[PDB]
């Protein structure tokens, strides 16, 4: 089954971006069928795809295959991909808290 | 990668 996790992942300046060291796949735009970390192919929530070595979600406990439900309290589980993207990468935000649920 | 299935680094 799945565990909830949460994890507070504190932003990297990396010139003139705050990155979080993680990818994202899915969201309500795109194929579900095509997502090969969710246990049912209909789910077309927000997928972390790839985590950077030793990067700031690697370091906040983030995961591969994580499931994201929330960052900052702010519904992820029927958004577009780019609205997903965009709540992630808000430049005023240097922290930020995922809610994320992991198989 | 998938065509796709886009992924997006943040």
């Amino acid at each position: 089954t799945a565990v909830v996790q949460r994890v507070e992942i504190h932003k990297l300046r990396q010139g003139e971006n705050l990155i979080l060291g993680f990818s994202i796949g899915g969201g309500i735009d795109q194929d579900p069928s095509q997502n090969p970390f969710s246990e049912d192919k209909t789910d077309k929530g927000i997928y972390v795809t790839r985590v950077s070595e030793g990067g700031p979600a690697e370091i906040a406990g983030l995961q591969i295959g994580d499931k994201i439900m929330q960052v900052n309290g702010w519904d992820m589980t029927m958004v577009t991909h780019d609205q997903a993207r965009k709540r992630l990468t808000k430049r005023s935000e240097e922290v930020v808290r995922l809610l994320v649920t992991r198989q | 990668a998938n065509s796709r299935w886009p992924t997006s680094i943040i």
